[PDB]
Protein backbone atom coordinates (compact mmCIF):
# COMPACT_ATOMS: atom_id res chain seq x y z
CA UNK A 1 0.00 0.00 0.00
CA UNK A 2 1.47 3.18 -1.32
CA UNK A 3 -0.45 5.36 0.53
CA UNK A 4 -2.60 5.11 3.58
CA UNK A 5 -5.38 6.67 6.02
CA UNK A 6 -6.29 6.37 9.39
CA UNK A 7 -9.66 8.44 11.09
CA UNK A 8 -9.51 9.31 14.90
CA UNK A 9 -13.51 9.24 16.15
CA UNK A 10 -11.98 10.96 19.48
CA UNK A 11 -10.75 13.40 17.65
CA UNK A 12 -12.87 14.18 14.06
CA UNK A 13 -9.62 13.90 12.51
CA UNK A 14 -7.54 11.77 9.35
CA UNK A 15 -4.23 11.27 9.02
CA UNK A 16 -3.13 10.45 4.88
CA UNK A 17 0.30 8.69 5.41
CA UNK A 18 2.69 7.81 2.94
CA UNK A 19 3.64 10.45 1.13
CA UNK A 20 7.18 11.79 0.38
CA UNK A 21 8.90 15.53 0.57
CA UNK A 22 10.24 18.17 -2.42
CA UNK A 23 10.82 20.85 0.00
CA UNK A 24 11.97 24.39 -1.18
CA UNK A 25 14.94 24.85 0.98
CA UNK A 26 16.72 27.45 -0.96
CA UNK A 27 16.67 29.13 -4.73
CA UNK A 28 19.22 28.50 -7.58
CA UNK A 29 19.67 32.55 -9.21
CA UNK A 30 20.68 32.31 -12.62
CA UNK A 31 20.97 35.47 -15.73
CA UNK A 32 19.13 35.34 -18.50
CA UNK A 33 20.35 37.81 -21.36
CA UNK A 34 18.93 38.76 -24.87
CA UNK A 35 21.75 40.20 -27.61
CA UNK A 36 19.74 42.74 -28.70
CA UNK A 37 20.93 45.56 -31.64
CA UNK A 38 21.20 49.49 -31.17
CA UNK A 39 19.93 51.41 -33.69
CA UNK A 40 6.37 54.36 -50.41
CA UNK A 41 6.85 50.52 -50.76
CA UNK A 42 4.61 47.78 -48.81
CA UNK A 43 7.34 45.55 -48.13
CA UNK A 44 9.40 48.20 -46.49
CA UNK A 45 6.27 49.65 -44.55
CA UNK A 46 6.09 46.22 -42.73
CA UNK A 47 9.42 46.49 -41.57
CA UNK A 48 9.53 50.00 -40.37
CA UNK A 49 6.21 48.88 -38.53
CA UNK A 50 7.87 45.66 -37.24
CA UNK A 51 11.28 47.63 -36.16
CA UNK A 52 9.08 50.36 -34.39
CA UNK A 53 7.79 48.14 -32.48
CA UNK A 54 11.53 46.59 -31.76
CA UNK A 55 12.30 50.28 -30.76
CA UNK A 56 9.05 51.16 -28.28
CA UNK A 57 10.16 47.42 -26.31
CA UNK A 58 13.66 48.31 -25.55
CA UNK A 59 12.60 52.09 -24.64
CA UNK A 60 9.57 50.40 -22.27
CA UNK A 61 12.47 48.16 -20.31
CA UNK A 62 15.14 51.39 -20.18
CA UNK A 63 12.46 53.53 -17.86
CA UNK A 64 11.72 49.64 -15.89
CA UNK A 65 15.36 48.79 -15.43
CA UNK A 66 15.97 51.88 -13.25
CA UNK A 67 12.84 50.94 -10.54
CA UNK A 68 13.80 48.11 -8.51
CA UNK A 69 11.02 45.21 -7.85
CA UNK A 70 9.68 43.40 -4.77
CA UNK A 71 7.38 40.46 -4.52
CA UNK A 72 5.42 41.97 -1.77
CA UNK A 73 6.02 41.45 2.25
CA UNK A 74 3.90 40.81 5.92
CA UNK A 75 2.03 37.56 5.66
CA UNK B 1 -5.67 27.24 10.15
CA UNK B 2 -2.32 28.42 12.62
CA UNK B 3 -1.41 30.54 9.65
CA UNK B 4 -1.30 33.57 11.71
CA UNK B 5 1.56 31.93 13.50
CA UNK B 6 3.96 31.88 10.58
CA UNK B 7 6.41 34.63 10.23
CA UNK B 8 7.43 36.84 7.16
CA UNK B 9 9.67 37.17 4.91
CA UNK B 10 10.83 38.74 1.20
CA UNK B 11 11.07 36.09 -1.10
CA UNK B 12 12.31 37.75 -3.78
CA UNK B 13 15.40 39.82 -1.73
CA UNK B 14 17.62 36.55 -3.25
CA UNK B 15 17.29 37.13 -6.70
CA UNK B 16 17.27 41.03 -6.47
CA UNK B 17 20.68 41.02 -4.99
CA UNK B 18 21.68 39.41 -8.17
CA UNK B 19 20.04 42.24 -10.07
CA UNK B 20 21.91 44.90 -7.86
CA UNK B 21 25.01 43.80 -8.37
CA UNK B 22 23.85 43.14 -12.47
CA UNK B 23 24.30 46.82 -12.83
CA UNK B 24 27.94 47.15 -11.47
CA UNK B 25 30.48 48.80 -14.29
CA UNK B 26 31.92 46.21 -16.26
CA UNK B 27 29.67 43.69 -14.86
CA UNK B 28 27.73 43.62 -18.48
CA UNK B 29 31.08 43.54 -20.28
CA UNK B 30 32.12 40.07 -18.39
CA UNK B 31 29.28 38.40 -19.64
CA UNK B 32 28.61 39.71 -23.33
CA UNK B 33 32.27 38.37 -24.05
CA UNK B 34 31.94 35.05 -22.22
CA UNK B 35 28.69 33.98 -24.17
CA UNK B 36 30.55 34.83 -27.61
CA UNK B 37 31.38 31.24 -28.33
CA UNK B 38 28.72 29.42 -26.84
CA UNK B 39 25.00 29.90 -25.84
CA UNK B 40 25.29 28.80 -22.31
CA UNK B 41 28.48 29.27 -20.40
CA UNK B 42 29.15 29.81 -16.52
CA UNK B 43 29.60 33.13 -14.57
CA UNK B 44 31.87 34.20 -11.61
CA UNK B 45 30.50 37.47 -10.27
CA UNK B 46 31.91 40.58 -8.17
CA UNK B 47 29.86 39.57 -5.46
CA UNK B 48 30.91 36.18 -5.80
CA UNK B 49 28.27 34.07 -7.04
CA UNK B 50 28.21 31.18 -9.02
CA UNK B 51 25.52 32.03 -11.91
CA UNK B 52 24.95 30.11 -14.70
CA UNK B 53 24.31 32.91 -17.95
CA UNK B 54 22.88 31.96 -20.75
CA UNK B 55 22.25 33.75 -24.09
CA UNK B 56 19.11 32.98 -25.96
CA UNK B 57 17.56 34.60 -28.63
CA UNK B 58 20.41 36.81 -30.88
CA UNK B 59 18.60 39.52 -31.74
CA UNK B 60 22.61 41.62 -32.53
CA UNK B 61 23.48 38.79 -34.84
CA UNK B 62 20.26 38.76 -36.66
CA UNK B 63 19.14 42.74 -37.32
CA UNK B 64 22.54 43.76 -38.09
CA UNK B 65 23.43 40.54 -40.29
CA UNK B 66 20.43 40.51 -42.14
CA UNK B 67 18.74 44.20 -41.93
CA UNK B 68 21.09 46.47 -41.72
CA UNK B 69 21.96 46.83 -45.44
CA UNK B 70 18.29 47.31 -46.47
CA UNK B 71 17.53 50.50 -43.99
CA UNK B 72 8.17 39.22 -46.99
CA UNK B 73 10.16 36.11 -46.55
CA UNK B 74 12.40 38.24 -43.88
CA UNK B 75 9.15 40.24 -42.60
CA UNK B 76 7.75 37.03 -41.22
CA UNK B 77 11.42 35.13 -39.90
CA UNK B 78 11.90 38.95 -38.13
CA UNK B 79 8.13 39.04 -36.55
CA UNK B 80 8.80 35.22 -35.23
CA UNK B 81 12.09 36.72 -33.58
CA UNK B 82 10.64 39.55 -32.57
CA UNK B 83 7.68 38.29 -31.07
CA UNK B 84 9.49 36.82 -27.97
CA UNK B 85 11.02 40.74 -26.76
CA UNK B 86 7.58 41.80 -27.54
CA UNK B 87 6.12 39.40 -25.14
CA UNK B 88 8.82 39.51 -22.21
CA UNK B 89 8.28 43.46 -21.99
CA UNK B 90 4.51 43.10 -22.41
CA UNK B 91 4.80 41.30 -19.33
CA UNK B 92 7.89 42.92 -17.01
CA UNK B 93 5.30 46.25 -17.70
CA UNK B 94 1.91 44.71 -15.65
CA UNK B 95 4.39 42.68 -13.39
CA UNK B 96 6.69 45.67 -11.92
CA UNK B 97 9.38 43.74 -12.68
CA UNK B 98 8.77 39.81 -10.82
CA UNK B 99 7.00 37.78 -12.66
CA UNK B 100 5.71 34.14 -11.58
CA UNK B 101 5.41 31.71 -12.76
CA UNK B 102 8.22 31.81 -15.03
CA UNK B 103 6.85 31.73 -18.80
CA UNK B 104 7.33 29.98 -21.78
CA UNK B 105 8.39 33.18 -23.38
CA UNK B 106 10.99 34.27 -20.07
CA UNK B 107 12.23 30.90 -20.56
CA UNK B 108 11.33 27.62 -22.35
CA UNK B 109 10.43 24.29 -21.83
CA UNK B 110 13.92 23.23 -23.37
CA UNK B 111 15.92 25.90 -22.62
CA UNK B 112 14.60 25.03 -18.35
CA UNK B 113 15.60 21.19 -19.26
CA UNK B 114 18.72 22.47 -20.23
CA UNK B 115 19.15 24.89 -17.02
CA UNK B 116 18.11 22.28 -14.73
CA UNK B 117 20.57 19.83 -16.58
CA UNK B 118 23.56 22.31 -16.85
CA UNK B 119 23.24 23.14 -12.69
CA UNK B 120 26.05 21.53 -9.97
CA UNK B 121 23.12 19.57 -8.40
CA UNK B 122 22.54 15.90 -7.61
CA UNK B 123 21.81 13.79 -10.60
CA UNK B 124 18.43 12.55 -7.90
CA UNK B 125 17.45 16.19 -7.97
CA UNK B 126 17.65 16.85 -11.93
CA UNK B 127 15.50 14.14 -12.32
CA UNK B 128 12.74 15.20 -9.73
CA UNK B 129 13.23 18.74 -10.93
CA UNK B 130 12.93 17.29 -14.79
CA UNK B 131 9.87 15.28 -14.01
CA UNK B 132 8.31 17.87 -12.28
CA UNK B 133 9.24 21.80 -14.30
CA UNK B 134 5.44 22.35 -14.05
CA UNK B 135 5.91 22.70 -10.42
CA UNK B 136 9.62 24.09 -10.80
CA UNK B 137 7.97 27.02 -13.27
CA UNK B 138 5.09 27.99 -10.76
CA UNK B 139 7.73 28.01 -7.90
CA UNK B 140 10.19 30.22 -9.62
CA UNK B 141 10.49 33.70 -10.10
CA UNK B 142 12.13 36.07 -12.53
CA UNK B 143 13.42 39.86 -11.93
CA UNK B 144 14.39 42.41 -14.28
CA UNK B 145 17.72 44.60 -13.51
CA UNK B 146 19.60 45.88 -16.56
CA UNK B 147 19.51 47.08 -20.29
CA UNK B 148 22.63 49.51 -20.28
CA UNK B 149 24.74 47.84 -23.61
CA UNK B 150 23.61 45.82 -26.13
CA UNK B 151 21.86 43.05 -23.69
CA UNK B 152 18.70 42.50 -21.74
CA UNK B 153 19.43 40.95 -18.74
CA UNK B 154 16.96 39.63 -16.21
CA UNK B 155 18.02 37.02 -13.17
CA UNK B 156 15.59 33.58 -12.81
CA UNK B 157 15.32 32.72 -9.81
CA UNK B 158 14.80 28.38 -9.93
CA UNK B 159 13.59 26.50 -6.39
CA UNK B 160 16.22 23.80 -4.59
CA UNK B 161 14.75 21.06 -2.77
CA UNK B 162 16.94 20.42 0.22
CA UNK B 163 14.58 17.89 1.83
CA UNK B 164 13.88 15.09 -0.33
CA UNK B 165 11.91 11.75 -0.13
CA UNK B 166 11.07 12.00 3.32
CA UNK B 167 7.98 11.03 5.06
CA UNK B 168 4.70 13.37 4.87
CA UNK B 169 1.85 13.57 6.05
CA UNK B 170 -1.78 15.33 5.89
CA UNK B 171 -3.64 16.36 9.06
CA UNK B 172 -7.43 16.45 8.13
CA UNK B 173 -9.57 17.78 11.40
CA UNK B 174 -13.17 18.69 11.73
CA UNK B 175 -15.60 19.98 14.67
CA UNK B 176 -16.63 17.58 17.39
CA UNK B 177 -19.80 19.10 18.58
CA UNK B 178 -21.71 17.34 21.36
CA UNK B 179 -25.36 15.80 19.58
CA UNK B 180 -28.64 16.87 22.41
CA UNK B 181 -32.17 17.81 21.20
CA UNK B 182 -31.71 20.97 22.41
CA UNK B 183 -31.84 24.38 20.29
CA UNK B 184 -28.40 25.37 22.19
CA UNK B 185 -26.51 23.82 25.02
CA UNK B 186 -24.04 21.84 22.65
CA UNK B 187 -20.40 22.15 23.38
CA UNK B 188 -17.60 22.26 20.31
CA UNK B 189 -13.99 21.30 19.60
CA UNK B 190 -11.97 21.37 16.59
CA UNK B 191 -8.24 20.52 16.16
CA UNK B 192 -6.88 23.52 14.97
CA UNK B 193 -3.06 21.90 13.45
CA UNK B 194 -4.63 20.67 10.56
CA UNK B 195 -1.99 20.84 7.07
CA UNK B 196 0.47 19.33 5.83
CA UNK B 197 3.69 17.60 7.75
CA UNK B 198 6.85 16.79 6.44
CA UNK B 199 9.74 14.68 8.54
CA UNK B 200 12.61 17.41 8.28
CA UNK B 201 16.29 17.28 10.19
CA UNK B 202 14.84 15.92 13.49
CA UNK B 203 11.92 18.51 13.82
CA UNK B 204 8.45 18.43 11.61
CA UNK B 205 8.25 21.12 9.29
CA UNK B 206 4.61 21.83 9.75
CA UNK B 207 2.58 23.79 6.43
CA UNK B 208 -0.54 25.02 8.29
CA UNK B 209 -2.12 26.40 5.31
CA UNK B 210 -1.95 23.18 3.03
CA UNK B 211 -3.32 25.10 0.43
CA UNK B 212 0.16 26.08 -0.49
CA UNK B 213 1.56 22.47 -1.17
CA UNK B 214 1.74 21.48 -4.66
CA UNK B 215 1.19 17.16 -4.64
CA UNK B 216 1.91 15.33 -7.64
CA UNK B 217 1.97 11.56 -6.67
CA UNK B 218 3.23 11.03 -3.29
CA UNK B 219 5.58 14.14 -3.75
CA UNK B 220 4.83 17.35 -1.63
CA UNK B 221 6.40 20.48 -3.09
CA UNK B 222 6.23 22.95 0.05
CA UNK B 223 7.84 26.05 0.61
CA UNK B 224 10.09 26.13 4.02
CA UNK B 225 8.27 29.87 4.48
CA UNK B 226 5.63 28.56 4.30
CA UNK B 227 6.18 26.28 7.70
CA UNK B 228 6.49 26.28 11.35
CA UNK B 229 9.52 23.91 12.19
CA UNK B 230 7.76 21.68 15.05
CA UNK B 231 9.34 19.20 17.43
CA UNK B 232 8.84 15.42 16.71
CA UNK B 233 6.36 15.04 19.58
CA UNK B 234 3.80 16.88 17.84
CA UNK B 235 2.29 13.66 15.97
CA UNK B 236 1.39 12.31 19.58
CA UNK B 237 -1.74 14.72 18.94
CA UNK B 238 -2.88 11.96 16.79
CA UNK B 239 -2.23 9.22 18.82
CA UNK B 240 -3.27 10.70 22.41
CA UNK B 241 -4.48 14.23 22.38
CA UNK B 242 -3.97 14.34 26.27
CA UNK B 243 -0.16 13.73 26.27
CA UNK B 244 1.80 16.06 28.27
CA UNK B 245 4.78 15.64 26.13
CA UNK B 246 2.68 18.42 23.95
CA UNK B 247 0.09 20.90 24.27
CA UNK B 248 -2.19 19.77 21.43
CA UNK B 249 -4.02 23.12 19.26
CA UNK B 250 -7.78 23.79 19.37
CA UNK B 251 -10.15 25.44 19.39
CA UNK B 252 -13.48 25.49 21.12
CA UNK B 253 -17.05 27.26 20.10
CA UNK B 254 -20.71 26.29 20.40
CA UNK B 255 -20.96 26.39 16.48
CA UNK B 256 -23.00 23.23 16.32
CA UNK B 257 -22.64 23.24 12.55
CA UNK B 258 -22.75 20.23 9.91
CA UNK B 259 -19.61 19.79 6.90
CA UNK B 260 -17.41 17.62 5.71
CA UNK B 261 -13.57 17.58 4.91
CA UNK B 262 -12.56 15.29 1.87
CA UNK B 263 -9.68 13.76 3.00
CA UNK B 264 -7.15 11.50 0.69
CA UNK B 265 -8.81 8.22 1.19
CA UNK B 266 -12.30 9.08 1.93
CA UNK B 267 -14.29 12.06 3.56
CA UNK B 268 -14.75 12.42 7.56
CA UNK B 269 -18.72 13.77 8.02
CA UNK B 270 -19.50 16.54 10.96
CA UNK B 271 -23.34 16.19 10.80
CA UNK B 272 -25.26 18.54 13.20
CA UNK B 273 -29.17 19.20 14.03
CA UNK B 274 -31.58 18.52 11.21
CA UNK B 275 -29.00 18.07 8.34
CA UNK B 276 -29.24 15.30 6.08
CA UNK B 277 -25.40 13.91 5.64
CA UNK B 278 -25.62 11.20 3.32
CA UNK B 279 -22.56 8.81 1.17
CA UNK B 280 -23.49 8.23 -2.32
CA UNK B 281 -22.31 5.58 -4.89
CA UNK B 282 -22.58 6.98 -8.77
CA UNK B 283 -24.73 3.53 -9.84
CA UNK B 284 -26.50 2.01 -5.86
CA UNK B 285 -27.39 5.47 -4.75
CA UNK B 286 -27.40 6.61 -1.46
CA UNK B 287 -24.92 3.43 0.34
CA UNK B 288 -24.38 5.69 3.78
CA UNK B 289 -26.84 8.11 5.86
CA UNK B 290 -24.79 9.78 8.35
CA UNK B 291 -26.46 9.82 11.88
CA UNK B 292 -25.82 13.07 14.17
CA UNK B 293 -21.97 13.52 15.45
CA UNK B 294 -18.71 12.98 13.87
CA UNK B 295 -18.21 9.99 11.52
CA UNK B 296 -16.32 8.91 8.40
CA UNK B 297 -16.33 7.03 4.73
CA UNK B 298 -13.63 5.09 3.15
CA UNK B 299 -13.47 6.07 -0.45
CA UNK B 300 -14.03 2.72 -1.93
CA UNK B 301 -17.32 1.97 -3.16
CA UNK B 302 -18.31 6.02 -2.31
CA UNK B 303 -18.21 8.33 -5.34
CA UNK B 304 -19.76 11.37 -3.47
CA UNK B 305 -20.57 12.74 0.05
CA UNK B 306 -23.64 15.48 0.41
CA UNK B 307 -23.91 17.79 3.97
CA UNK B 308 -27.43 19.63 4.03
CA UNK B 309 -27.25 21.48 0.20
CA UNK B 310 -23.70 20.72 -0.63
CA UNK B 311 -22.54 17.74 -2.68
CA UNK B 312 -18.78 16.99 -2.45
CA UNK B 313 -16.54 14.79 -4.73
CA UNK B 314 -14.47 11.69 -3.08
CA UNK B 315 -11.11 11.16 -4.27
CA UNK B 316 -10.17 8.27 -6.67
CA UNK B 317 -7.10 7.36 -5.55
CA UNK B 318 -5.92 3.80 -4.54
CA UNK B 319 -5.28 3.20 -0.60
CA UNK B 320 -6.15 1.41 2.48
CA UNK B 321 -7.62 3.41 5.18
CA UNK B 322 -8.60 2.60 8.87
CA UNK B 323 -11.25 3.79 10.90
CA UNK B 324 -9.84 4.50 14.86
CA UNK B 325 -12.94 3.78 16.87
CA UNK B 326 -13.00 5.76 20.36
CA UNK B 327 -15.25 7.94 22.32
CA UNK B 328 -15.72 11.57 21.41
CA UNK B 329 -13.09 13.79 23.60
CA UNK B 330 -15.73 16.38 23.84
CA UNK B 331 -18.00 13.96 26.20
CA UNK B 332 -15.56 14.40 28.40
CA UNK B 333 -15.75 18.00 28.91
CA UNK B 334 -18.61 19.22 31.22
CA UNK B 335 -20.95 21.56 29.14
CA UNK B 336 -21.02 24.27 32.11
CA UNK B 337 -17.69 25.26 32.85
CA UNK B 338 -16.19 24.53 29.33
CA UNK B 339 -15.01 28.07 27.97
CA UNK B 340 -17.03 28.17 24.65
CA UNK B 341 -15.06 30.57 22.95
CA UNK B 342 -11.09 29.99 22.76
CA UNK B 343 -10.97 30.88 19.22
CA UNK B 344 -6.98 30.18 19.26
CA UNK B 345 -6.54 27.53 22.34
CA UNK B 346 -4.63 23.84 23.33
CA UNK B 347 -5.65 20.93 25.48
CA UNK B 348 -3.87 22.96 28.34
CA UNK B 349 -5.10 26.35 27.57
CA UNK B 350 -8.89 24.78 28.42
CA UNK B 351 -8.03 22.13 31.56
CA UNK B 352 -6.40 25.18 33.18
CA UNK B 353 -9.22 27.17 32.27
CA UNK B 354 -11.39 24.50 33.83
CA UNK B 355 -9.05 24.05 36.94
CA UNK B 356 -9.64 27.95 37.59
CA UNK B 357 -13.44 28.26 37.18
CA UNK B 358 -14.15 24.56 39.32
CA UNK B 359 -11.90 26.32 42.39
CA UNK B 360 -14.54 29.70 42.48
CA UNK B 361 -17.77 26.60 42.51
CA UNK B 362 -15.38 24.62 44.77
CA UNK B 363 -14.80 27.30 47.80
CA UNK B 364 -18.09 28.86 47.68
C1 LIG C 1 -5.37 21.10 37.88
O1 LIG C 1 -5.39 20.19 36.77
C2 LIG C 1 -4.50 19.07 36.93
C3 LIG C 1 -4.64 18.23 35.68
O2 LIG C 1 -4.25 18.95 34.52
C4 LIG C 1 -4.84 18.32 38.21
O3 LIG C 1 -3.88 17.28 38.43
C5 LIG C 1 -4.84 19.27 39.41
O4 LIG C 1 -5.20 18.55 40.59
C6 LIG C 1 -5.81 20.43 39.19
N1 LIG C 1 -5.72 21.39 40.29
C7 LIG C 1 -6.44 21.30 41.43
C8 LIG C 1 -6.24 22.41 42.42
O5 LIG C 1 -7.21 20.36 41.65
Amino acid sequence: QNITEEFYQSTCSAVSKGYLSALRTGWYTSVITIELSNITDAKVKLIKQELDKYKNAVTELQLLMQSTPACNSRA
Amino acid sequence: FLGFLLGVGSACASGIAVSKVLHLEGEVNKIKSALLSTNKAVVSLSNGVSVLTIKVLDLKNYIDKQLLPIVIETVIEFQQKNNRLLEITREFSVNAGVTTPVSTYMLTNSELLSLINDMPITNDQKKLMSSNVQIVRQQSYSIMSIIKEEVLAYVVQLPLYGVIDTPCWKLHTSPLCTTNTKEGSNICLTRTDRGWYCDNAGSVSFFPQAETCKVQSNRVFCDTMNSLTLPSEVNLCNIDIFNPKYDCKIMTSKTDVSSSVITSLGAIVSCYGKTKCTASNKNRGIIKTFSNGCDYVSNKGVDTVSVGNTLYYVNKQEGKSLYVKGEPIINFYDPLVFPSSEFDASISQVNEKINQSLAFIRKS
